[PDB]
């Protein structure tokens, strides 16, 4: 049981975690054009 | 020229402004407070951390009030809310010590009745205050300049 | 003159108005947001959705202000916001395609100044429009009228 | 002179003014209602029901608009918002049947433009109608004058 835990924490550190650092990056690269209704991206 | 600007409210004082460009609403995130006008206030924000601003897309009833954008940024004169502003070689320049605290997000406009910059902040280089503004590429992306120890109004 | 009338704002659009009637606020029920006034928007209105009508009387401070509703019905011209309407064989006709959505609530005055029928719509046949009114016969039983495919505004 | 003075928004109605003091809001605390200035909303309202006042600090944004005061009070005509009171034996005094219901809170002024009381109500029986006010004693000490059968306004 503490091993199959540790697969399911290690699984949410790699899924939300990365999906949030993702996130961010999709995010912050997004909004300099996004802010911008000309812009060609 | 402000007739389209919108001001930021805190506490039934100004300290900041809000202005609308492409449809979408934009305002510094340092800017603590409520914006004036409900249809606004109904808007969720974005939040551009490294931008120090948060927007989001304007109600549809004043999609045909928005300030239009121009890349245009030839050296010289700008209108401005409180004055008229300089820009040369990449530097934003107000006459020294004029404006200040409570001015963020002060549109900047271009002699065509159009934005081409908002205010953030600024510092005195010595000869001109110069402001922490953003100013968007040739390309159209949303450049932020901000020349260092410039004060966030 | 209609100053003693009110529109409803809905994401601070006039998508619909309403009448203080007998000392009763009326708005169509289609005509979905808030009232302009603070205090007509404290009352919880009764809604009769056989009518597209929803009911309240308005609070103690105006209803003296209200408007008289009409019973006689003459076919003859009738006032209204934009200009005056023809009234007849029953219903109320008007240029054709003059008035439209957001019109609805609208009252149309009697030429001696008091409210005969609110509006809620229209339609076209082709040669003329047709409006959807609520109506009062002589006796003054209250009623609504929609023409051949109305199309409520 | 009135300038500097405020109502409370009570159902969206004048049912009361607040008056701000050497830097503090006051106003009845038997008055119910919104304060109309969002700063003044905004103060930490403390009270004193045996004054029946509340009242708190006012931010420096605002410092200077605040009402001076003093207690010297010799007889004779004093400003009021209905255009002048009478200060005799001690009261205010104005022809029976001014003022009124709605009128609580509002200041009395010295032409130098010092308050010198804050109007709570009306009495009226007997010979003439005098008015219930807080006041300031020589030592500064406020005091507050409700002659038998004063009601608030």
């Amino acid at each position: 049981v503490i091993v199959l835990c540790g697969v399911a924490l290690a699984i949410l550190v790699g899924t939300a975690s990365s999906a949030a650092c993702i996130a961010k990056a999709r995010r912050d690269c997004l909004t300099p054009y996004a802010l911008a209704p000309n812009a060609t991206v | 020229e402000s007739d389209k600007t919108f001001p930021i409210m805190l506490n039934g004082q100004v300290n900041g402004y809000a202005c609308v460009v492409g449809g979408r609403l934009m305002k510094p995130l340092h800017v603590e407070g409520k914006i004036d006008n409900e249809q606004l206030a109904a808007v969720k924000l974005k939040k551009a951390s490294m931008y120090d601003l948060e927007y989001g897309d304007v109600p549809q009833n004043m999609k045909s009030d928005t300030l239009q954008y121009t890349s245009d940024k030839p050296p010289g004169f700008y209108n401005w809310h409180h004055g008229a502003v300089q820009y040369e070689n990449g530097r934003f320049t107000v006459p020294r010590g004029v404006g200040g605290k409570g001015d963020s997000g002060r549109p900047i406009l271009d002699n065509r009745g159009r934005v081409v910059a908002i205010v953030l902040g600024g510092a005195n280089e010595g000869t001109r205050t110069a402001l922490s503004v953003v100013t968007w590429n040739q390309k159209g992306v949303t450049i932020k300049d901000t020349p260092e120890g410039s004060e966030p109004w």
